[PDB]
C-alpha cells in the first residue's frame, strides 16, 4: 500500500565544485548525487542520482576528465570509479572497481 | 487476543454465578503472580494488564443509579480488594472504565467517587492500615487526600500505624495544586474540622521546634495556607490568630537567621576546604601564597597549583613547559622572603623550606 | 614600535621584488635599535629596545636556532654588603643605597619579615 | 467614551476649544481660557 | 547603483564608538565609554543592552578583570544604582557577583572603596525586604482571588 | 549571501501596567505655550472659531 | 485624607494624589475612601510602584491595607478582577531575582563582617 | 598538521611549482619554489613564508589565477585575499558560515565556494556579490570527512552527533514548503557543546532548494564567532516550533543558558556548574505573522511564559486546528492558551503605518494541571483533530498522566492514569485514539476508553531514547514512528514504521542506512515527508 | 568574660558555655580566645543547630564573629569545616519554603487586621 520515493536532496561533499568549460555549469557532488547548475539562472540543469550501495562509505573524489571535458571521474571509498558525462547520465550503471582495501584518494 | 480474555471473563462470570469465591480468588492470582502470602515490598508487584484490573474492580465494588449512585463492596472481605489497595489500581480512571455504563449519564464524577472511596476502604477495616496503605499506594487525587485526612482526623483528633499516613497525606496535599485542594477542602471540610486541622499543623510546627529556641516546613505552609484561603471570611467572620500570627512571624524570623546563617557558614566552609588544599601543597612546598594568622582574609582567595596544560590560538590545548612555570612562579614569589636550603636538597633529596613576607 | 621583528627574503623568480617571510615579537618594548655582524663563523643581529635587554637572533640560521636574551642586568654584581654588620649596598645613577637586615634567618622558623 | 487623555491647569477653566489648520482639519492649537484672565495657547505643528 | 536592500539616498548605520569597540573585541573600551555617567549619551537602557550581549558573549568577566580603582568605583556605583530595577535585576547582580570575585582583595588597601561595596550591601539588604514584602502582599491578593470563586 | 552589517538593536524591555499611550504623548506634543492676559484680568467667557 | 483621595481617584488628579500619598493617616485615609475607587487606587499604586522603584515600602503599606479594608469590596466588583491581576503582575516582578539575591547579600555580608572586625580591631589599637 | 593545500604551476614546459599549505594551527605556509630546491646528497636551505590571520584551521587555500593573490577560507566565516606583492590583506568577512571549499574559475573571474550550510555560491571578482546561490537542506548531519579543526585537541573537540531531532513543520497553506530550525553552519551548530539553531529556512519539498532563511532567536553574524579564549559561542536553540490552522501565525520557543565553564563566580553552597546555568535560563516565547513572501513578523514576545520564584521549562506547544490558539504546557504545571487580541488601551486602537490595526497575543485561559505524587516531570499536549479537547500528558517518572482538557470551559474533562512506564517522550491525538510514547509505544482509545496496540520497544541508548519520535497523518489516518536501530556515532541505521489506526500489524517496515532526524506530515495530502542525517529527504506516500 | 569562655570549652563542659552565652564585651571577648579552643565553641553550636530546626536571637551575632576572627584556624582542623559543610547544607533546607511561609505570613496579617475591623464597626455602629 504505502511505498517510498527515491532519495533526493543531498549535503554538498568537501570535494571542490568543479567548473566546466566555459565557465556555464557548475557541478556540484553531493553525497549520492553529482549534479549540473548553471551558472546564470541558478537553476539545475541535471542532476546524476549516484547509487551508494557496508555502513560508511562515502564519495571520495571528482574530477573533469582533463583529456576530454564533459566526462567526470567519481570515485567511493571502497574500489568504484564513475566516468559518466553531464548533460546526460551515460555511466551511472556501469562503474568500474579497482581492488583496494580503501581508497583514500584519487586525481586524474 | 481479545477473545481469549473474553473466554476468561465468561468463565469468571460462570464461577460468579455459580459463587464458588475460592477458584475465582485463585485464578486471580495466577492471573496477578486459599494461602495468598505476599512480597514485602509496595514496588516489587509484577506487572498485570488493565483488563484484568477492570474486572478486578468491576466485580468487587458496586454502584447505586438513582441519578447519582453508591460505590459498595460486593465482596467486603477480599484479598483481591487488600492486593488493589497494596498495588494502587484503586484511581478514579480506573474505576471509570471499570463503570462506563451506569456512569456516563452522571456528573461530578470524580467528585462523587473521591468522596466515597476512602470512606468505603475505612468501613472496610477499623484499623484502617488498608486506608495508610491506599495512602502510600495509589495516585491520589486532593478530594480523596482530603477525604483522607477527614478520615484520620475523624480516627484521632497499635498508635502509630495512623499517625504516619496523617505524616503521608501532608505531603501528598502539599504536592498537588492550589485550586483542587481549597475547591476540595471547602466542599468536604467544616469550618470547625478545619480548627482542628490547623490544631494539628501547630502541633507539627510547635513541636518541631521552630518557636522553640536553641540554647533552651514547606510542606506545612501550604497545607495551613490552603486551608485559610479555603475557609476565608465566609467561616470565621479571636486572640487565636494573633498568637498565630505570633508564631509564625517567630518561624520565619527563624528561617531568615537560617538564611544569613547559611551563606556565611558555606563560604567560610569552603575557604577553609581550599586552604586545607593550598596549605598541604605548600608543606609539600610547592610555595604558594597561604595567610598566616587565625582571622579571614579580606578576599577568601586561595591559589591554586599551576595547571599543566596551556590554551594556545585559536582554542587549542598544549603542555606548559617547565620554563613558563618557572616564570609564572617567580611572579609568586614576593619581595622578600628567606628561602633555607638543606643538606639533603644538596645531596638532591628534599626540598627547601620558604617562609615569605605576607602581602 | 609594535615590539614586532620582521624578516624578508627577496621573492623567487623576479628581481628586485621583496616578501615578509616571518614575524615575531621579541622584545617587551619597541625595537629602537639594532645592528648586524657576520663573521669569524658568526651571523648575528643584536636588537636592543626599551626593554633594557639586547636579543641576538641568529642571521643566516634564523627560523632554525633559538634566539638569545642577554641579561640586562649588568656584568658586574653592583651588590656589595659589609657581613659583619649585615648591610647590603647597591649604587646607581648618583645614589648608594644601604639596607640593614637587624636579624638572621634561624629566628624566622611573616608578620615579622 | 473612555478617558483618553487629559491635563491640568492652574485655574478653573472657563472656555475650551481645539482649533484646525486648514485643508483637512488638523488640530493647531488648543486655547483654555481660564476665570484667572489668561489664554493658554498650546501649540502642536507637524 | 545602490545595491538592492539598501537605503537609496545612501544612509548607512553608524557606529557609536562602544558599539565599534564591542564588535571588534575591545570590552574594557566598550564598558567604560558605556558606563560613564557624566557623559550627555548616557543611557541604562544602551548599559544593559551591551552588558547582554556581554553575558551572550562570553566576555563579561573579560570586562570586568582589567579595571582600576575609580572605574571599579564607577561599575560599583552603577550596581548600586540599577539592582533596583527588577527589569535588569538578574544582569545587574552577575555583575555584582564578577565585582566581588575580582576585586574583593584591596577593600582595606583603598577605603573608598570599602563603602563602596559596603553601600551596596546596604542597599541588597533593602532589596530582600522590598522583595519579602512584595511577597507578603502577593499571598493577600492570592486570598482574595481564591474567595471570588 | 554576505549579510549586512547590522548595529546592535536596543532591548525592548517590558513595560509597567500604565504606559504613556500614543494618544497621552500625542496630547502632550501640543507643546508651545503662550499665555496672553486678559484686559484687566476680565475671566474669559467663550472662545471660538468658524468652521 | 478620605475626600481628597476620593476626589484624586475620581478625575484623575496625579498633584493630589501623590501629596497624599507622600505622607494612623492612612489607615483613617482607606477607611473613609468610598468603595468604587479602590480598584483605581490598586491600578494608580500599581503603576507608581513599577515606574519607580524606590518607592516600595510606603506603597506596599498602602496595598496592604486597602486589600484589609475593602476585600469584599473588590469580589463585590468581580468583574474587575484585572486590576488585581496587573497588580499580582507587578509584584511578581518585584519578588523576581530573590535566590541570586540572598547567594549576592551572602557574598557581600562576609565582606561587610571582615571590614567591622577590622574596623574593631583599628579602634582599639 | 596539514589541513589543504593549493599547487601552481609556473610555466609548455613545467619549470616550477609554488606550494600553499593551510595547516591545522592556522597558519598558511608558502614554499616558493620546491623543484629548483629539491631538483638539486645536499640541498639549500629551504624556509617558507608564514601567513597568520585565521585562528582555527584554514579550511581551503587557492592560488587565483595570474598567482598575484593568495585566497583562503576558514572557520570564522570570511573569505580573506592575501595581496602577497605588497604585504596587505583585503577580505569579504561575513559570510553566512565557515567557507569549507574554494575553487577559481578556469578564467580569473569567477570564485565558487562551498559554504558549510550546505550552499554554493558563484562570486565574480571584484563585484563579491554571488552571481549564482545554490543552497540545500542544511540539516544536522553526521559527516564523512569529520572536520579541518578536530585534529589539534581544541577546548571544545567537534564531534560528529545527533542530539536531538530537527524541529520542522510542514506548512499549511503552502504544503510545498517546509520551515525548518538551522544554525549558522553545521559546524557553528554543532559546535560548544550544545546545538544552537537560531534560525528558520523555509525549504521547497516540489523542487528541492532552499528558498530563503530567517532569523528567529538573536543572532549576531557580524561579530566574531569565537569567544577570546578559544570556544565558539552558543546562540540560543529554537526547540519547540509549530505553525498554526490558517497558515498566517507561528509560535517558537528558543532557550539559552550560559555554558558551564563561564560560571565559577555564581557558586556559593551546594550549587554546582550545571546548577547555575540552569538557573540563569532564558525562554523566550515569540508570535511569528507569516506574510506572503514567507517573511516573518514579530507580534508578540514573552519573556517570562511559565513562571514561579524562578523560570519554568516550556515542553510542548500545539495549535488548535479550528482557531487561532496556541496552548502551551510548563514545568510549573498549568497549560496556558494563547489567543491574538487586538491592541487597544483605552479605546483607542494602535494601528501600523499602513493602517492596519496591531494585533498580540495574550493569555487567554491558565489551566492547573492535577498532579500525584507517588513516593523530574516532563509535558506533552495535543488537540484534537476538531478542536475541544486538549490532550495534556503531564510527566513524572513512572507514575504519569493524561488530562483532557475543554476549550471553551477550562475545566478538566476528564482524566486517565497509568499508561506510561517511563518518561513521556511525545504524544499526539488522532481521530479518537491518543498514540502516545514512553518506553512503551501505546495506541489508546478514549472514545472506547481501551487501549488498542501496546508494544515494548526495544532497549538503546539515551541518545537514541531521545531521538526517536513520531508524526501523525490526520488525513488518512495513520501514524508513523521513527527509533535508531542499536553513545551515538556515525554508521547507525534507522527503520520507520508506518501503522494504521485500527490494527497491530506494521504497514511498512522500511530500514534506512543513515539515521533519520526528522518526520513530517504533509497537510493537503496523505503520506509523509523524512529527513535523514547524511541530510537528503524523501517523501513516502499511499497508494 | 574573656577568662569564663576558657575554661568551659576544654572540658567539653554542657552547663558552663551557657552561662556566657545569654549575656560589644560578646566581641571584645572572642577577639582575644585562643584560636584552637575558639574551634571548640563553633563545634557545639553547630551540634545544636544541625540537630533541630529552631532560631537564636544572639547566637547570629555570635556564631558570625567568631567565623571572622577565628575562621582563618579552621585549616588547622579538618573535623570541623565536614561539620560546617553538612551544616550549610541543612540551612539550606529551612530555606527552600521561605517563600512558601512569607504568604503565610501574608494571610494572617490580613485576617488579623480584618477581624480587628468587624470588631470595631460593633463599637462604631
Amino acid at each position: 500500500s504505502w511505498k517510498v520515493s527515491k532519495p533526493m536532496g543531498g549535503r554538498m561533499s568537501d570535494i571542490d565544485p568543479i567548473f566546466s568549460q566555459d565557465e556555464r555549469h557548475l557541478i556540484i557532488t553531493y553525497n549520492t548525487s553529482i549534479q549540473v547548475y548553471s551558472t546564470e539562472d541558478s537553476l539545475l540543469v541535471r542532476r546524476i542520482a549516484l547509487p551508494l550501495t557496508p555502513s560508511a562509505t562515502h564519495i571520495v573524489s571528482s574530477a573533469l576528465s582533463k583529456s576530454n571535458p564533459d566526462y567526470l571521474w567519481v570515485a567511493c571509498s571502497d574500489g568504484r570509479i564513475w566516468h559518466i558525462n553531464w548533460t546526460s547520465g551515460e555511466g551511472v550503471d556501469t562503474p568500474s572497481t579497482i581492488d583496494t582495501k580503501k581508497l583514500l584518494d584519487m586525481a586524474v | 487476543s481479545w477473545s481469549e480474555w473474553q473466554n476468561k471473563a465468561m468463565q469468571a462470570d460462570e464461577l460468579l454465578q455459580n459463587n464458588d469465591i475460592q477458584s475465582w480468588e485463585e485464578l486471580m492470582a495466577e492471573v496477578f503472580k486459599p494461602e495468598w502470602e505476599w512480597p514485602s515490598s509496595r514496588s516489587d508487584y509484577a506487572r498485570v494488564d488493565r483488563r484484568w484490573v477492570v474486572y478486578a474492580i468491576n466485580k468487587v465494588f458496586g454502584w447505586e443509579g438513582q441519578n447519582t449512585g453508591r460505590l459498595t463492596c460486593r465482596l467486603p472481605e477480599s484479598s483481591v480488594l487488600i492486593y488493589l489497595v497494596d498495588a494502587g489500581h484503586l484511581s478514579t480512571s480506573n474505576v471509570k472504565s471499570a463503570f462506563k455504563d451506569d456512569v456516563r449519564e452522571v456528573d461530578k464524577v470524580e467528585e462523587l467517587i473521591g468522596e466515597q472511596l476512602p470512606i468505603i476502604l475505612a468501613e472496610v477495616d477499623p484499623t484502617m492500615e488498608l486506608l495508610v496503605g491506599y495512602l502510600s499506594g495509589t495516585q491520589l487525587g486532593s478530594s480523596e487526600l482530603v477525604s483522607s485526612i477527614k478520615l484520620l482526623l475523624c480516627s484521632l483528633g497499635l498508635d502509630e500505624h495512623r499517625t504516619r499516613g496523617l505524616g503521608i497525606a501532608f505531603s501528598k496535599l502539599a504536592a498537588c495544586p492550589a485550586a483542587e485542594t481549597v475547591k476540595s477542602l471547602r466542599r468536604l471540610f467544616k469550618p470547625d474540622e478545619v480548627l482542628v486541622l490547623l490544631n494539628v499543623l501547630r502541633a507539627e510546627l510547635i513541636k518541631d521546634g521552630w518557636t522553640t529556641r536553641y540554647l533552651d516546613i514547606q510542606l506545612i505552609a501550604d497545607l495551613m495556607s490552603r486551608c485559610i484561603d479555603a475557609v476565608g471570611l465566609s467561616g470565621w467572620m479571636a486572640n487565636f490568630f494573633s498568637q498565630f500570627q505570633a508564631e509564625i512571624s517567630v518561624a520565619l524570623e527563624g528561617v531568615m537567621e537560617a538564611v544569613r546563617l547559611k551563606g556565611v557558614i558555606a563560604e567560610a566552609a569552603n575557604y577553609a576546604k581550599r586552604a586545607r588544599r593550598a596549605l598541604a601543597d605548600s608543606a609539600k612546598g610547592k610555595a604558594m601564597t597561604v595567610h598566616m594568622s587565625a582571622e579571614l582574609p579580606l578576599g577568601l582567595k586561595t591559589d591554586n597549583k599551576i595547571s599543566t596544560e596551556r590554551v594556545r590560538s585559536g582554542g587549542e590545548i598544549v603542555a606548559r613547559s617547565s620554563r613558563q612555570i618557572g616564570h609564572f612562579i617567580s611572579k609568586r614569589r614576593g619581595i622578600y622572603s628567606i628561602h633555607r636550603i638543606s643538606e639533603e636538597m644538596l645531596l638532591g633529596a628534599a626540598g627547601p623550606t620558604v617562609v615569605q613576607e605576607a602581602r | 614600535m609594535d615590539r614586532r621583528t620582521a624578516v624578508y627574503e627577496p621573492m623567487a623568480g623576479q628581481s628586485g621584488r621583496w616578501s615578509k617571510v616571518f614575524h615575531r615579537r621579541y622584545h617587551q618594548h619597541d625595537v629602537k635599535a639594532m645592528a648586524s655582524f657576520e663573521g669569524k663563523g658568526m651571523s648575528v643581529v643584536v636588537s636592543g629596545g626599551s626593554d633594557a635587554s639586547p636579543i641576538v637572533l641568529p642571521l643566516r640560521a634564523l627560523g632554525k636556532e633559538f634566539h638569545r636574551t642577554l641579561p640586562h642586568l649588568p656584568q658586574h654584581p653592583t651588590v656589595l654588603s659589609a657581613p659583619k654588620a649585615r648591610y647590603i649596598l647597591s649604587w646607581w645613577e648618583n645614589e648608594i643605597r644601604i639596607w640593614h637586615l637587624l636579624n638572621s634567618a634561624q629566628q624566622f622558623l611573616p608578620l615579622n619579615l | 467614551w473612555n478617558v483618553v487623555a487629559g491635563a491640568k491647569y492652574p485655574s478653573p477653566i472657563l472656555s475650551l476649544s481645539v482649533i484646525t489648520a486648514g485643508a483637512s482639519h488638523d488640530d493647531r492649537h488648543l486655547a483654555v481660557g481660564m476665570q484667572s484672565g489668561v489664554l493658554s495657547i498650546r501649540t502642536r505643528l507637524s | 547603483t545602490a545595491d538592492p536592500g539598501t537605503h537609496p539616498r545612501g544612509r548607512r548605520p553608524k557606529l557609536k564608538p562602544w558599539q565599534k569597540a564591542f564588535r571588534q573585541g575591545r570590552y574594557a573600551a566598550a564598558v567604560d565609554d558605556v558606563l560613564n555617567t557624566t557623559a550627555p549619551s548616557y543611557d541604562p537602557v544602551i548599559a544593559l543592552t551591551l552588558l547582554t550581549a556581554l553575558r551572550h558573549r562570553s566576555a563579561l568577566r573579560e570586562a570586568l578583570q582589567g579595571r582600576d580603582e575609580l572605574s571599579v568605583i564607577n561599575i560599583l556605583r552603577w550596581a548600586g544604582k540599577y539592582v533596583a530595577d527588577p527589569r535588569y535585576r538578574s544582569i545587574c547582580v552577575d555583575v555584582a557577583f564578577h565585582l566581588i570575585d575580582l576585586y574583593a582583595e584591596h577593600v582595606g588597601g583603598s577605603a573608598e572603596l570599602a563603602t563602596q561595596f559596603q553601600q551596596l550591601l546596604a542597599k541588597v539588604n533593602r532589596e530582600v525586604e522590598k522583595a519579602e514584602l512584595a511577597i507578603v502582599t502577593g499571598g493577600m491578593v492570592e486570598s482574595l482571588m481564591m474567595s471570588v470563586e | 549571501m554576505a549579510a549586512e552589517v547590522v548595529p546592535l538593536p536596543q532591548l525592548k524591555l517590558p513595560s509597567g501596567p500604565s504606559p504613556i499611550t500614543a494618544e497621552q504623548r500625542y496630547w502632550r506634543s501640543f507643546k508651545k505655550q503662550k499665555s496672553h492676559t486678559s484686559t484687566a484680568n476680565w475671566p474669559i467667557s467663550h472662545i471660538s472659531f468658524p468652521a | 485624607l478620605g475626600t481628597v483621595l476620593n476626589q484624586a481617584l475620581r478625575t484623575d488628579d496625579s498633584d493630589l494624589l501623590e501629596s497624599c500619598l507622600q505622607t494612623l493617616i492612612i489607615q483613617n485615609t482607606i477607611n473613609r475612601m468610598d468603595s468604587s475607587l479602590a480598584g483605581t487606587l490598586l491600578s494608580k499604586l500599581a503603576a507608581r510602584m513599577h515606574r519607580r522603584p524606590g518607592r516600595a515600602f510606603g506603597l506596599m503599606r498602602w496595598i496592604q491595607w486597602t486589600l484589609v479594608a475593602h476585600g469584599g469590596a473588590l469580589v463585590t466588583q468581580p468583574d474587575l478582577i484585572n486590576r488585581l491581576t496587573e497588580l499580582s503582575r507587578v509584584l511578581e516582578e518585584r519578588s523576581r531575582g530573590l535566590s541570586s539575591l540572598l547567594a549576592l547579600k551572602g557574598k557581600l555580608d562576609m565582606l561587610d563582617a571582615q571590614l567591622k572586625y577590622r574596623k574593631a580591631l583599628k579602634m582599639a589599637g | 598538521i596539514i589541513s589543504t593545500f593549493d599547487i601552481r604551476p609556473i610555466i609548455a614546459e613545467l619549470q616550477d611549482i609554488d606550494v600553499a599549505v593551510g595547516g591545522a594551527r592556522g597558519a598558511i605556509y608558502v614554499y616558493s619554489n620546491l623543484l629548483a630546491h629539491l631538483h638539486t646528497l645536499r640541498v639549500g636551505t629551504i624556509q617558507p613564508r608564514k601567513y597568520h590571520w585565521h585562528r582555527r584551521a584554514v579550511h581551503s587555500v587557492k592560488w587565483s589565477g595570474d598567482g598575484n593573490y593568495l585566497i583562503s577560507g576558514g572557520y570564522e566565516t570570511v573569505l580573506v585575499l592575501w595581496q602577497l606583492d605588497t604585504g596587505r590583506v583585503d577580505f569579504l568577512p561575513h559570510l553566512s558560515a565557515a567557507i569549507e571549499n574554494i575553487v577559481v574559475s578556469p578564467k580569473g573571474s569567477a570564485y565558487a565556494l562551498h559554504l558549510d550550510d550546505n550552499s554554493a555560491m558563484v562570486l565574480s571578482t571584484a563585484e563579491m556579490k554571488p552571481s549564482m546561490y545554490v543552497s540545500g537542506i542544511q540539516s544536522l548531519v553526521l559527516g564523512d570527512r569529520p572536520s579541518k579543526d578536530a585534529l589539534v585537541r581544541r577546548v571544545w573537540r567537534p564531534i560528529d552527533e545527533i542530539a536531538s531531532p530537527l524541529v520542522a513543520t510542514i506548512s499549511p497553506q503552502n504544503p510545498s514548503h517546509m520551515f525548518l530550525c538551522v544554525g549558522n553552519g553545521q559546524q557553528a551548530t554543532v559546535g560548544g557543546g550544545a546545538t544552537s539553531t537560531p534560525l528558520v529556512q523555509v525549504f521547497d519539498i516540489s523542487s528541492f532548494q532552499g528558498v530563503a532563511k530567517q532569523a528567529i532567536a538573536r543572532t549576531n553574524p557580524t561579530d566574531v564567532n569565537i569567544t577570546s579564549e578559544g570556544v565558539p559561542i552558543i546562540e540560543p536553540t529554537a526547540t519547540k516550533l509549530a505553525f498554526s490552522h490558517d497558515g498566517k501565525w507561528l509560535a517558537s520557543i528558543d532557550e539559552w543558558q550560559p555554558p558551564e565553564r563561564d560560571t565559577e563566580a555564581y557558586l556559593t553552597g551546594s550549587k554546582t556548574q550545571s546548577d547555575a546555568c540552569k538557573e540563569r535560563r532564558e525562554i523566550y516565547l515569540k508570535f511569528w505573522e507569516v506574510g506572503a513572501d514567507q517573511s516573518l513578523e514579530l507580534v508578540t514576545r514573552i519573556n517570562d511564559a511559565h513562571y514561579t520564584k524562578q523560570t519554568e521549562s516550556i515542553f510542548d506547544l500545539a495549535s488548535d486546528p479550528t482557531s487561532a490558539r496556541f496552548a502551551t504546557i510548563g514545568n510549573d504545571g498549568m497549560v496556558r492558551f494563547w489567543s491574538p487580541k487586538l491592541r487597544k488601551r483605552d479605546g483607542l486602537m494602535a494601528t501600523r503605518p499602513d493602517g492596519q490595526p496591531l494585533r498580540s497575543w495574550s493569555c487567554s485561559r491558565v489551566v492547573p494541571l492535577p498532579v500525584h505524587e507517588r513516593q523530574p516531570y516532563s509535558g506533552a499536549i495535543t488537540f484534537s483533530e476538531d478542536g475541544s479537547i486538549l490532550f495534556a500528558a503531564f510527566g513524572p517518572p513512572s507514575g504519569a498522566l493524561v488530562v483532557a482538557i475543554d476549550t471553551q470551559t477550562g475545566t478538566v474533562r476528564d482524566v486517565v492514569s497509568g499508561m506510561f512506564k517511563g518518561d513521556i517522550r511525545a504524544m499526539k491525538s488522532l481521530s479518537s485514539c491518543l498514540i502516545m510514547l514512553s518506553d512503551d509505544l501505546v495506541v489508546y482509545d478514549i472514545v472506547s476508553d481501551e487501549m488498542l496496540a501496546s508494544y515494548t520497544l526495544k532497549e538503546t541508548s539515551e541518545a537514541a531514547k531521545k531521538l526517536t519520535q513520531l508524526a501523525v497523518n490526520h488525513q488518512s489516518r495513520s501514524f508513523a514512528l521513527a527509533a535508531p536501530i542499536p553513545k551515538l556515532k556515525r554508521g547507525t541505521k534507522s527503520e520507520l514504521l508506518i501503522f494504521n489506526i485500527e490494527d497491530e500489524e506494521p504497514k511498512l517496515v522500511k530500514t534506512f542506512s543513515q539515521v533519520i532526524i526528522s518526520v513530517c506530515a504533509v497537510p493537503s495530502s496523505s503520506g509523509f515527508v523524512v529527513v535523514d542525517s547524511a541530510a537528503q529527504v524523501w517523501s513516502i506516500t499511499e497508494g
